[PDB]
Order: structure tokens, then C-alpha cells, then sequence
């Protein structure tokens, strides 16, 4: 998914 | 956000201290009442996806709601990717959310001709997620709203349509009124305006 | 709203935090006193139908009044649809987009859908002020030791919410009533108030 | 009708 | 109001939330003290008749005063009609004129400043209200037994300001201020004589 | 008159 | 006031609600403390005579002071008329001059800054008022038994500011009167430090 | 004088 | 900061009173809660190193936190010097002038020393948020009469400051836990919260 | 102050009501805490000597500090006159007593410029630092951790004091027995994060 | 000196 | 290092 639980909004993954 | 200027050109501006503080205070005071959403939409006028994320991140607390909001975004982003598979690169769901796109690309899409309003698309998802939260956090059901013994009709109607707004009329409003008013309202007959109903149960 | 700029062109601007807050606070503080309407009109200067809906939707509570307002908008929208076979729902902002709204407003000749919708909203707000007016003009009478100035304030304040020659003088107390009738008809309010000062 | 009881102002129909 | 811009052209602007609120709060706090008028005048700088009507209409309460103000406007509107698109008295008051027409007259060459003419009527009405609402007459202002002269003079010119003729107010000031002082200060001020400045008078009655 | 008792400022007649 | 714009031209603007309120509130809160004058001068930056009159007329109360201020303007206007036999004194004060004439004079080349000249008269009158209304004399300022030296010095120079006597008197008051009126504990320490010591050194010495 | 006592600041004469 | 204008050019502006005050007040009120960081990032939009230093210097108190922030800047500044033989001190704004900072930022190609220095600061602020976080995620457990909504708020608030599938349901109270496990795995938080409402 | 416009030119502007109020209020509220100085520098951005004088003159109260500030300005001005015996500005010209607004703008907008506003601000900030030094109530030596005071609160009071007065040995030595024992048991060269984490529970 | 004790800031000699 | 204890952010060395 785009946003994992706990990480901020607009957080770049990896 | 992206706005016009003296020359008449769509340019990026930094989000203002007024807009930042306004959004923090409205959440602190109104939590997630129905009227918070139109305030968010207005305060996020012309906003980039970055700006939308900034606004959401500035909210302290209410992390149950923000998590429910994150899950709604994932569903709408997944639906976007399904309907839009694979000049500048065409935006994915994560690009609209502002996770995999830069500010320059966001400005690029929004000021393109023809434009792809990633800010408005992302806002649509957020507002859809906020509506669900307003649904959840609504304390009372419409069935439980009933006029008290010495409660005025005006105050009763306020509580009725306040609860109805958060949940989302002809039969339920009159039926849950108190005996004295109920008799007057039914005597007035069907198809009577709310003004006529409230005037009738004033004294 | 749609306003002018340095170049001298009608362009869309975002409704400001100041304006949003000002409208929320006036409704919180003054509820629906007569003066809330002229403040709404001023704060919605050059407003698009979208902006008007934004201002109304930001109101928390008073949903009885907001519901009455909706029913007024419906009546006026239906009347527009009758007279114009931009529909009524387009002026209300339900079936029209911001771009279309700006199109009509900045057209030559223009169709000010913002002003037409505001006219409907103000017409609805006037009914709500009528409803929420606590006292009738007939019930306003000068007290035993109430000054004439305070009485006249209560008279015209009440008259404003409901909406003079005979009713004002006749509802004054004995001491003032004698002096006002002694002054005779066609006297100005200034002359009347100067007379019932001491 | 344009606006129905319960729904926000400027809410699209259907 | 109508104001200039970057290009240097007289263009209409919407009345700001700051100005609206400022006017509402000054009337709420100060009611109709003399100083409310110059504040009204300043806050209505470059205003159209519509803006003036907006500002007056936003006032909640004080409807006795607002009614007296309407009656003054009628007299001045009637007077204008008697002495005189060409603007009538009602057009200046903003009842029978549109914003388009008001901007027309105000930005015309030569201009007919209907905003300023209508402000002149309103200010003239507000002055009458300040006169009315003035509690004390200048004749009733007298220095107390142990009242400082500074406090007495403050009361005298505050009252005089609300009472408002120039030929009278000068005659009032010259003779009435000294005459209504207490015995001790009065002897000193007469000893100091006519043509003495207020600074000299207040210094003389300090101790 | 231009303004009647009760009606607001800038109110058109009739 | 008259200010610059995007094009770089001197044009008239209306006095802002912020400026109007700021001036009303400062007078309400501070009356005629010395610091009111520089606030007036700043808030009236680029002001026309009309704008200066607007600001003064917005002051409710303090009418003894405003009357004293009127008389100062009269004295300065009469002097201007004496030195200039042909803008009259009345034109600078904004009584006999219109806004268009005031903008004319101020934006002329070479300019005649009637706003700045009138402000000079107003500030000269406000200074007289500040002197009048100063409550305490410098001779009456003496350190209390348990009053910190910092607080004592504050009261001394606050009072010295409002009295605003000649420079010779201010220099003389500071050199001899400050130390002489300090309490015994500190006084002994200050005289031990010797003459020509800076205020920083004096206040650091009497801290504990 | 320019300003008589009682008259507002900047008020014209005559 | 450095921002655009009417002519469409990057130019230096003085940091506003509004921005200055906004940052001072959010620190005074929220101390170092997680949301203070994104507010700092936003208020420092387009900020020069000088502007970033100004914002940090205006913070009264919290000098323990500010010292930890300095030590983080030193570490990142030392690391920059290692990788680049603009120095670390120039980015931090100690050895560089405003003219040089604007020079690098408005260069083509640009070296955004403001954004690099902000990255160090935000990295340091995250460490302070870590430190000042009171509770661990393992200690968050639903109370006896605590609504599930309130429990979830405390859970993710703690999770946010620290930095799910098993720990959230396992630490819930008996009544809700039975319902949540009965709903099964892969259930959305909306469904979980709706299930434990009554 | 002197700032840019649409045309990209340095032009004089009046000092704003917001800036005038902000500076008065920050001095009323914060007196002379360390953080007042950076606020002053930010509020006086691009200021002329005139504008700085206005800001200082609007301060009611704190006349001990303002007198100390005058003496500092004198010392810096006298040093400028010694080192500096287009007409270049004297010390009094930088302080704005003997120079007009025209002349101040003249120096600041010249090519090459002589930034009399920034030089005068330097002297003022230098004087304000001495005042913060003075108005610091406690010495660094007297800051010691209480019996039940958390280590976080102790470190706050330590560096707050240190900031006003202006570390390795004095911070650990003045801590309470329980934390001191742990801090020395972590060893020298440890970061403040590691020290605070150690004395948390 | 530039500023004597007690004189305003910017006060000329 | 760049920053020293008890000194402002941005203090120049020497």
C-alpha cells in the first residue's frame, strides 16, 4: 500500500 | 498552495502561518464535527499534495482517525492505480498522495495544460476519509433524539438536524416531539414547512 | 471570491482564514441578530456559490436555521427554474463546478450567480431573524424608572427584527407620554428624546 | 428540490 | 472602498474583515463618545455609499441613535434634491443606486464623490447623537473642593467637545473655565490674567 | 423620505 | 499616509485599521509616558497633516493635554507665519489645506514635507505634556531597604527620562545622585569601585 | 490662532 | 526565506513576525510532541540557514533539547566534511554570510543549503521526540471502562513517537478482544472500531 | 527598513505596526531572556539606524538596560572613530544622532555599500548580550540537581543558565548521587542523549 | 560620547 | 565542531 501504519503522511518508502 | 499573482500566473507559495494555525485550532476545538470538513477544504484551497500532508501531519492526537484516514487513502490510491495503469510522467496513486512525488512534479501536474489536479484528487480522498470518521465519531443516533418535557422545540430541532448531519425526516421529527407540540404539528397537516412547524410550537 | 488584481483583471482567489473565522465567530457570538445578515453580505463580497456554501457549511449548530435556509433556497431555485427554462441547482452550487461559476461571473455580459445565490441566502436569513425575534413590538413598553433612551433602543431593536408614529408615544410611561403629546405630531425623534431626558 | 434535509450545502444530487 | 493599485488606477475593493470588525468593536466599547466619529471617518476612507450602509447596518443595538441618523440623512437628502447620469439624494444614500453607478460617479472626470457627500451627512448625524448622548452640560462642570485642576480641565474640555459653535466655545473657554474653578485656584488664574496659556494655568494651580 | 423607520440603510423603496 | 508602490511612485494610502487601533490602545494603556511619543512618530510614518489630525482626534479623554497640544501648534504656526511671509501655518496644521494640496506639497520637487513639519510641532507639544505629567522628581528616587539595585536604577532612569532636564543636569544627576541615593550595603561597594566605572560594573557589583 | 479651544484637530475655520 | 515575486524571480525576504511568533508559541504549547516537527518544516518553508538559526535561537528554555540538537548538527556537519573534501559550517550558517547562502540556493544548478541544514535539524528534532516520549508501545493496554476509540488513539500516538498487527488486539480488554478475534485477520481499523463501539 | 520591491530595487519602507507591537510585547513579556536578542535581530531585518532607534525608544521601562546599552554604543562608536579617523560615516553617523535618513539610505544603498544599519545593529546586539549576562539571576556554579528532580529538568536549568552567562565536568559533578553514579558509570565522551537516557528511570 | 546619560536614541548634539 | 555549548546557533568562530 501507499501508507504503512505509523509512518507519517507523505512518507517516502524504502 | 498554487495561486495567481499580479502578472496572472499560477505560482507556488509557502503555506501561511495563518492557515497552519487555523487548521490546528479547528481540530483542537471541534475535533471531528461535521463542520470541520468544509473548513479543511477551504483552508486547503489550491493546496498541493505536500501541503495536504503538512496539514494532516500538524494534527497532534486523534491518531485513531488519522490511521482510518491512511487506510481510506490506500483504498482510493489502489483504485486509482487499477483505473490508470502503465509532457511528464503519468501520476500513480502514491504520486497523488505525495509519498513518491516531489514538489516540482506536483506543481508540474497542477499547472500543466491540460492540468492534472493531483491536489484536488488527493483532497477528494481525504474528505471521503474524513466523512467516514465523522460517521464513526457521531455520539448519538437519530432514533434516540426525542424532545424533553420542558425543552423548547427550537432546541429539539437543533439537536435533531445536528445528529442527522453527522449520521449521513418527514415522519421521525414529528413523532419524537413531546405530546403538546406533537398534537399541534399533526393538526397542521403534512407538507408544512419547518418554519410553520417551529412557529406553531413556540408558545 | 472573484476580485481584481494589479493587472486589472477579474481572477479567482481562495477564501481567506480571516474571512472564514470572522463568519464562524459572528454566528457563535450573535447567533441570528439582525446585524448578522449585513456582516454575512460584507464577508461574502465577490463570493462564488462555492464560497457561499463553504461559509454556510462551516457553521456548527443552528441546524434548525440551516434547514430553514435550505427550504428557502429550494423555493427560490424552483422559481428560477420556472422563469428560466444556468439552472437553479447551478446557482446553488450543487450541479455546477467552480470553473463554470467563474465562467458565468466573469462573462460579458456577466451572470452573477454569486449575487443571485446570496440574494436567496439573505432572503432565507431574514426569515430566520423573524423567527428568532423574542419580543413583539406591541409588548415593548417603557418601564416606571426606565430612561426614554433605553426604551427607544428596545423599541427600534425589536422593530428591526420584526420587519412607529402612534405606537412609540402611546407605549411610553405617564410622565413622558404627557410631554410627547404636548410637543405634538410631526416632531423628530431628537426632539422627542430631548423632551423626555430630565 | 436542490438541497435535501441532512446533506451539506452544494452537495451534488443522486 | 475605492482605492489605487500597482498600476495607479482607482479600483473597487471589498471591505476588509479587519475594517468591519474594527467598526463593530469601537461602537461596542465606546458607544457614541466624541472620538467614535473620527474613527468612523478613518475606517470609511475611500468608502462607497454601499460600504457606509454596510458599516452602519453591522451595528447591533443603539437603534435609537441609528433612527436619529436616518432622519438626519432624510433631511440632507431632501436638501440635496432641492438644490439639485445625475445623482439624486436617494442615489447618494445608496437606496436607489447600484455599486456600478456609485463607482461611476466616484471615478468620473470630473468626479462626483457620492461616498464623501454621504459621509458628510452621516458624520453630521453622528454629531447630533454625540450631542444628545452627552450627559453633562458645560455650565454644570465645576471644580470640586479637593479635585486637582488637571482632572477638572479634563472634564471641562471633554464636556465641551461633546457639546460642540466656535464663537460660543471660545467665549465659554475664556470666561467659563476660570469662573467655574474653586476659590483657591480661581484667585491664582485671575492673578495670572487673560491671555495666559493652559500650560501656565495648570502649572499655577498644581500645588 | 429616503429611509423609513425600521428598514435598514441602503434599502430600496417599494 | 504617502508611501511607495510596485512601480516606485509616491501615492496616497488610507490610514490602516491596525495603525488607528495601535495609536488608540497605546494612549489608553500608557497615557503620556515618554515612550508614547516615539510610538506616535513611528505609527505616523509618512503621514499627511490630515492623518496626523485623524490620529489626534481619535484620542478619547486626555483633553487637558490635547488642549495644551493645540496651543503649542498655535505657537509654532504663528512662528512659521512670521518667518514665512509668502504654505501658511494653518495649511501645515491641516485646517485651511485640502488633502490634494497636502499631497501636492509633500510630493513636489523640491518637496515641502508639511506632514513632517506638523509632526515636529506635535512631538514638541507632546514632550511638554510628558514633562507636565511626570509624577516623581529625580531627588525623590532612593533605593529601598530590600529593593534590588537593578529595580532601583530602572526607577531612576525612568524618572530621569520623564523629567527631561538639560544634558548638564542629567549628567550631574547620574554622576552624583544615583550613588548617593543607593542603600548603605550597595553604596559602600559602589564608592569602593571608584569613579568612572560603567553602569554594567556598578550593577554587577551590587547584584548579590 | 489656527486652533480655537474645543474645535477638533484639522477642522477648517469659517 | 527565499521566495518568488510578481516578476517570477527568487528573492530574499525578511522572516515575518507571524512566522517567528507561530514557532515560539507552538514550542511553548506543544513542547516536543511529534506534530511540532512538521509545523517547524512548514514554518521554515524556503528558509535560509540564517532563518533556521533565527527560529532555533528564538526558543526560550528547552536548552537540554537544544544542546542535543547542536550535537546532532555537529555530527551531520562533520559527516558532510568527510563526504565533501560549501563546508559543514557554511551549511549550518556559522562561517557563511547571507549573500553566500542566497548564492548557493539561487545558483544554477542550486545547492539548497537551507534544505540540507533543515534535514539535519529535523533529524535532531526526531531524536528529541524519541527521548521525550514517555510511554512504550508495550505498556499501552485498554482499560476496564475505556472506549476502544480512546485506546486506539493512545496506541498510535505512542507508536508515532516511538518510531501493530498482533499487539493492538492482544492488549485490548476481554470483551473487545473476543469480538476483534471473531472478526478475523485482515480487518480494517474502521471495521474493528465499529465492532467494539457498543 | 530598506527592502526589495516588484521592480527589484532597494527602497525605504516605514516600520510596520506589527513589528512595532511585536518588539514592545516581547520586551514586556520576556524582559531580557537570551531569546529576546534573536527576536530583535529578526524584527529589525534591513533596518536603518533610525528604525533601530525607534525600536529602542518605544521600550517603556528597563531604563537601566537602555542606559547600559547607550554606554556600549558609545564604546563601539569611539572605537570606530579611532579606526576610521564618498564621505565615510562617523560613529555618531552610524548611531543615527548626526545622520539624516537620506544619508543613512545613501550609505546602505551605495555600491559598494556601507551597511550602517547592520554595523549599528552589531553594537546594539553586543550591548544586549551584556544586559542578558547581567539580568541572568543564577550563576552556573549554583545549578545543582535536587533530591527528586528529574535529570531532564536539571539539564534544562543548567544550559539555560549557561546560555545567559555566555560543561564537561560541572554538569556531572552537580548532579544528585543516584544519577551522578550512573553518569560516571557511562564514562567520558558520552553524548547528552546517552546521559539523559541513562538517568531516565 | 555619542549618547550622554538619559538622552534619547538618535538625539542630536 | 561547528556549535559550542551555551552559544547561539550560527555563532562564528574565533
Amino acid at each position: 500500500p501507499v501508507l504503512f501504519p505509523g509512518q507519517p503522511f507523505g512518507q517516502p518508502p524504502l | 498552495p498554487i495561486v495567481q499573482n499580479l502578472q496572472g500566473q499560477m505560482v507556488h507559495q509557502c503555506i501561511s502561518p495563518r492557515t497552519l494555525n487555523a487548521w490546528v485550532k479547528v481540530v483542537e476545538e471541534k475535533a471531528f464535527s461535521p463542520e470541520v470538513i468544509p473548513m479543511f477544504s477551504a483552508l486547503s484551497c489550491g493546496a498541493t499534495p505536500q501541503d495536504l500532508n503538512t496539514m494532516l501531519n500538524t494534527v497532534g492526537g486523534h491518531q485513531a482517525a488519522m490511521q482510518m484516514l491512511k487506510e481510506t487513502i490506500n483504498e482510493e490510491a489502489a483504485e486509482w492505480d487499477r483505473l490508470h495503469p502503465v509532457q511528464m510522467r503519468e501520476p500513480r496513486g502514491s504520486d497523488i498522495a505525495g509519498t513518491t512525488s516531489t514538489l516540482q512534479e506536483q506543481i508540474g501536474w497542477m499547472t500543466h495544460n491540460p492540468p492534472i489536479p493531483v491536489g484536488e484528487i488527493y483532497k477528494r480522498w481525504i474528505i471521503l476519509g474524513l466523512n467516514k470518521i465523522v460517521r464513526m465519531y457521531s455520539p448519538t443516533s437519530i432514533l434516540d433524539i426525542r424532545q424533553g418535557p420542558k425543552e423548547p422545540f427550537r432546541d429539539y430541532v437543533d439537536r435533531f438536524y445536528k445528529t442527522l448531519r453527522a449520521e449521513q425526516t418527514e415522519t421521525l421529527l414529528v413523532q419524537n416531539a413531546n405530546p403538546d407540540c406533537k398534537t399541534i404539528l399533526k393538526a397542521l397537516g403534512p407538507g408544512a414547512t419547518l418554519e410553520e412547524m417551529m412557529t406553531a410550537c413556540q408558545g
